[PDB]
């Protein structure tokens, strides 16, 4: 049919010609595997709930109990591009889906308000221009599934609607939504052109911040380690006026930690390329990465990624942003410091249990780029200086207090600066033409569930938890008025249910982040300090709160309690928690700094006129309260397997992510009320079969006649003005009902026809028999005559004449 | 169920015929079972016959009279299929809804689908019923039905 | 019939090898030895018993008329035949026929089956049911 659609759709045709079996509803259906997270199955026997089955693959038996076997698709339900019209929707079904479809090529594929997109890993002729002309204006139905499909209907309906719109984009890491992200924007970009420009800028952007939040992981080669709000802004004639960003939950742990096989943020390996020569001397750095110990712990190189040009294009990027000389090198030099401050090293025991420095080389380095004084510096680094009230006083660190307060400084600078590079972009992409409306892309961490999950997870887990509620409550509204709409409305309540006292056990007053902050202003305060506390107000009261249970996977790391996420009960471990919380930082060096000479480190340690929960949840309700004044839309990532390889899935791993994915919540949600549904004139084309005897020969009316006539379980349906709804698994009952019918009507009408010929052939048979009678009796006398002793003699006697 | 001394004697003159037709001895070979059902105005299906008594092939059991009244009695017992049942079946593999369908698939689904009948079966159905197939090279199966329920003999 | 009863005078004209009027229970193994065969002694009482009274040609057709009677036309016949020859080709496979008398009706047995076909008219598979209808009515002729 067509070039473009080669990894779009495949084959009617080829898809028709998939005869190497028909199916029987009855038989056929899916039975968990351990290699394969489902299996194709035949059933044999039965005892119980002790269901007998054949493995299509290898052939041979294993016994599964009833409530483990899944529902299996016909054939004609294959690659389907809407999983949401499939007869039967479940686990196995979905996962069947998303595999057959992606080992063909095809990596996008829908489900409902959903948009799922598999990781090809390896570019695709899909994003040419050429294709994006075809998906213009064109409805989600109308085409295959495709990224530019969710991008151009959120266009389109910011016009025609005129309101917000808001492209929420998860998955785990290495899922590929970063590169999603960007080619949403690439599209509306040239879908939305105004008449280097202003395009070009938010293109731009992208190097310097990748340089800054991007790091190589055992996932991703270039992952971003912080979650991003872009806005998009359009004028009164449509077309892209501006856009801002928002940045969410940095990791800054790995400032100053990589775990092996894993590198820092790409910038710091970019400063020391020595792809620019000149500035070697403004940052004081010997291009060579595995000399500075907060980057050369874990590897220091990358396949994909080459540090020297990457480098040149960040300093371009710059410069294409509009940063200044001064600024632009005020950034390589803070970076620069950080990384001779993890080259400081103390001298501990003279006399003592106070530590000493161990040579200045470092420290006189560090106060050089960041504009202060060594003396000074060191001075407050080993023995500081707080704050008590009317009179502040000096306290006494350690070997270990030390050198935890410099990897606090670097993370604690980092951040700072980072945050101000956001702020600072910003600053270009705002060209003040306060717009119309704009179409926001969210683009953070998924819901994941690890063997160990500390203060981070939680952090991750929560957001998504807040953010799938809002999903819920999106598909609510949209359940409610189509129902309304069909004059079928019904009780119902509302999907943000259960999200609730999760979210609140969280972010409500007397929950975990709030005694997490509350008990951070104490000094004296132990893990098992945070421990006794959480406890006491949530063990024992709250379902949604309890005690470890028995592991679930191999390997489960300590646990001190579970919470019951939507995706599941994740235990978690508040090991570290108070460290991680607040960023013990020298309110001496601090001020030191605030009064330092480089403009930008000023402006960074500035003082006004903390903690990372209260910062992050703050930054979450302003998130939350603008998408829900927004028009949702979902794209889900889907990592396949973990070794990069193409058409590879692991069913395992997809499966695990459907469940926190939001799909199978998704699923599970639209269940409560009536899935399925399929409009009157469908209705009777497909279900006529099932009551003959009872139509006429209106619409409604047909149907409502071979239900009833099916004498149909009232609860079990409903009726629409125009569709009628089925609940779950309903639909395919009368497929099984209508597949048996039709072959014993053919089977009848074959007997029908088998009669008509014999009663045919009865006259005849009637009448050879006399023939046959005739012919036997005839014979047989003549055979007697010539045996006759008279007769022989009598006609022996005849030779005369 | 409860037969009528009627369709009885109907029974016995049928029976009658296909004793003959096999070897006279008051036994019919059960390969005949469900064509002497036939005869008699019933409709059986292949299951239906084979589920009580009737056997694959010839030669295997012979059934005296005795045991016929039982067998036919069943098989009075089974589905038949009225025109509706019919009807909605062909409209099935109706696309456009003008009761048309291609001679190809009407042969496919006589002989395909259910319990399928022989090319030699349908060849001879067609010609008896003499369902003619247009220039294009479908039929008004509408017309075909009702000739396969009229019977060899009209009114 | 007409002239076999005439015949029959005419042909019990040689029956009479001692001319009575009347034949005999000897006189019969005179008039067939005297072509070869011979019937027993006792292949005549029981064959002799078969006269409503004395014998004599007159007393000859109420024995050859009797064991006779039971037979259909050749029309008749040779219209039985034409009842599996709907293509009228006169004539019915060979198979055919002798699977119909031999497994269908009232069988017959290896027997039957092998006297019947001693003779039977079959040309390249084809069992000529018409000229073989002649031969059993006597129209052409008839051998064992
Ligand atoms: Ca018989
Ligand atoms: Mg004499």
């Amino acid at each position: 049919s067509d070039p473009d659609f080669q990894y779009l759709a495949v084959d009617r045709k080829k898809l028709m010609k998939e005869q190497t079996a028909a199916f029987d509803g009855k038989k056929n259906c899916w039975v968990p595997d351990e290699k394969e997270g489902f299996a194709s199955a035949e059933i044999q026997s039965s005892k119980g709930d002790e269901i007998t089955v054949k493995i299509v693959a290898d052939s041979s038996t294993r016994t599964v109990k009833k409530d483990d076997i899944q529902s299996m698709n016909p054939p004609k339900f294959e690659k389907l591009e809407d999983m949401a019209n499939m007869t039967y929707l479940n686990e196995a079904s979905v996962l069947y889906n998303l595999r057959s479809r992606y080992t063909s090529g095809l990596i996008y594929t829908y489900s409902g308000l959903f948009c799922i997109a598999v990781n090809p890993y390896r570019r695709l002729p899909i994003y040419t221009d050429s294709v994006i002309a075809k998906y213009r204006g064109k409805r989600k139905t109308e085409i295959p599934p495709h990224l530019f499909s969710v991008a151009d209907n959120a266009y389109q309906n910011m016009v025609t609607d005129r309101e917000n719109q808001s492209c929420l984009i998860t998955g785990e890491s290495g899922a590929g939504k970063t590169e999603n992200t960007k080619k949403v924007i690439m599209y509306l970009a040239k879908v939305a052109c105004a008449v280097g420009s202003l395009e070009d800028q938010i293109i731009q952007a992208n190097p310097v911040l990748e340089a800054y939040g991007n790091a190589k992981t055992t996932r991703n080669n270039n992952s971003s380690r912080f979650g991003k709000f872009i806005r998009i802004h359009f004028g009164p004639t449509g077309k892209i006026a501006g856009a801002d960003i928002e940045t969410y939950l940095l990791e800054k742990s790995r400032v100053t930690y990589q775990q092996s096989a894993e590198r820092n943020y790409h910038i710091f390996y970019q400063i020391c390329s020595n792809a620019i020569p000149e500035l070697n001397d403004v940052m004081l750095v010997t291009p060579d990465s595995g000399l500075y110990s907060f980057i050369n712990q874990g590897c220091l190189t990358v396949d994909n990624i080459d540090d020297v040009e990457e480098f040149k294009l960040c300093d371009e990027a710059f410069d294409i942003l509009g940063f200044t000389k001064e600024e632009k090198q005020s950034m390589f030099k803070c970076t620069a410091s950080i990384l001779h401050m993890g080259e400081m090293k103390f001298k501990q025991r003279p006399r003592e249990e106070q530590a000493e420095s161990d040579g200045t080389a470092e420290a006189e380095k560090v106060a050089f780029l960041c504009g202060i004084n060594a003396g000074d510096l060191l001075k407050a680094l080993l023995k500081p200086k707080v704050k008590v009230g009317t009179e502040m006083v000096t306290k006494g660190q350690n070997m270990n207090q030390v050198v935890n307060s410099v990897g606090a400084l670097a993370k604690s600078l980092y951040d700072r600066m980072f945050n101000w590079l956001v702020r600072r972009v910003n600053k270009t992409l705002d060209t003040k033409a306060k717009r119309n409306y704009y179409i926001g892309v969210l683009d953070i961490a998924g819901f994941e569930i690890f063997d160990f999950n500390s203060f981070e997870q939680l952090c991750i887990n929560y957001t998504n938890e807040r953010l799938q509620q809002f999903f819920n409550h999106h598909m609510f509204i949209l359940e409610q008025e189509e129902y309304k709409k069909e004059g079928i409305a019904w009780e119902f309540i509302d999907f943000g249910m259960d999200l609730q006292m999760c979210i609140d056990l969280i972010e409500k007053p007397m929950g975990i982040l709030s005694i997490l902050e509350e008990e951070c202003m104490f000094p004296k305060a132990d893990d098992k300090s945070f421990q006794d506390k959480l406890y006491q107000n949530h063990m024992g009261k709250n379902r949604m709160f309890t005690k470890p249970g028995k592991p679930t996977r191999p390997n489960q790391g300590p646990a001190h309690f579970e919470l019951h996420h939507y995706a599941g009960n994740v235990p978690y471990s508040i090991t570290g928690w108070l460290e991680k919380n607040k960023d013990p930082i020298n309110e001496n060096v601090v001020a030191l700094l605030g009064a330092s000479k480089e403009p930008l480190v000023a402006e960074l340690f500035k003082a006004p006129e903390q903690t990372i929960s209260a910062v992050h949840r703050e930054s979450l309700n302003k998130l939350m309260k603008n998408l829900y004044s927004t028009h949702p839309h979902f794209v889900r990532c889907i990592i396949p397997n973990e070794l990069k390889q193409p058409g590879l899935v692991d069913a395992e791993l997809v499966l695990h992510q459907l469940q926190c994915n939001g799909v199978l919540e998704g699923i599970r949600i639209c269940r409560k009320g009536f899935p399925s549904r399929l409009i009157y004139s469908e209705f009777k084309q497909r279900y006529s079969i099932l009551a003959p005897n009872a139509i006429p020969q209106d619409g409604k009316t047909v149907s409502e006649k071979i239900l009833a006539g099916l004498q149909m379980d009232p609860a079990e349906y409903r009726l629409g003005t125009t569709k009628v709804f089925f609940k779950a698994g309903v639909l395919g009952n009368l497929e099984e009902m209508r597949d048996e019918r039709l072959s014993k009507i053919i089977s009848m009408f074959q007997a029908h026809i088998r009669g008509y010929l014999i009663r045919k052939a009865y006259k005849k048979l009637q009448d050879q028999r006399i023939g046959l009678s005739v012919i036997q009796r005839n014979i047989r006398k003549w055979l007697v005559l010539r045996n006759w002793q008279w007769w022989k003699l009598y006609s022996k006697v005849k030779p005369l004449l | 169920p409860k037969l009528s001394q009627d369709e009885i004697d109907d029974l016995k003159d049928v029976f009658e015929l296909f004793d003959f037709w096999d070897g006279r001895d008051g036994a019919v070979d059960a390969f005949k079972l469900g064509d002497v059902c036939r005869c008699l105005g019933i409709n059986p299906r292949n299951e239906d016959v084979f589920a009580v008594g009737g056997t694959h092939k010839m030669g295997e059991k012979s059934l005296p009279f005795e045991e016929f009244l039982p067998a036919y009695e069943g098989l009075m017992d089974c589905e038949q299929g009225t025109f509706a049942d019919y009807m909605e079946a062909f409209k099935t593999f109706d696309r456009e809804g003008q009761g048309f369908i291609s001679g190809a698939e009407l042969r496919h689904v006589l002989t395909a689908l259910g319990e399928r009948l022989s090319d030699e079966d349908v060849d001879e159905i067609i010609k008896l019923t003499d369902l003619q197939e247009d220039l294009e090279g479908n039929v008004k199966y509408e017309d075909f039905v009702k000739k396969v329920m009229a019977g060899p003999y009209p009114d | 019939p007409q002239k076999q009863i005439q015949e029959m005078k005419e042909a019990f004209s040689m029956i009479d090898v001692d001319r009575d009027g009347f034949v005999s229970k000897e006189d019969i193994k005179a008039i067939s030895e005297q072509l070869g065969r011979a019937p027993d002694d006792k292949e005549l009482t029981a064959m002799l018993k078969e006269a409503p009274g004395p014998l004599n040609f007159t007393m000859f057709l109420s024995i050859f008329s009797d064991k006779l009677s039971g037979t259909d036309s050749e029309e008749t016949i040779r219209n039985a035949f034409a009842m599996f020859d709907e293509q009228e080709t006169k004539k019915l496979n060979i198979e055919y026929i002798k699977d119909l008398l031999e497994n269908m009706g009232d069988n017959f047995n290896k027997d039957e089956m092998r006297m019947t076909f001693k003779e039977a008219p079959v040309e390249g598979g084809k069992f000529d049911y018409v000229k073989f209808t002649a031969m059993i009515k006597g129209s052409g002729e008839e051998e064992a």
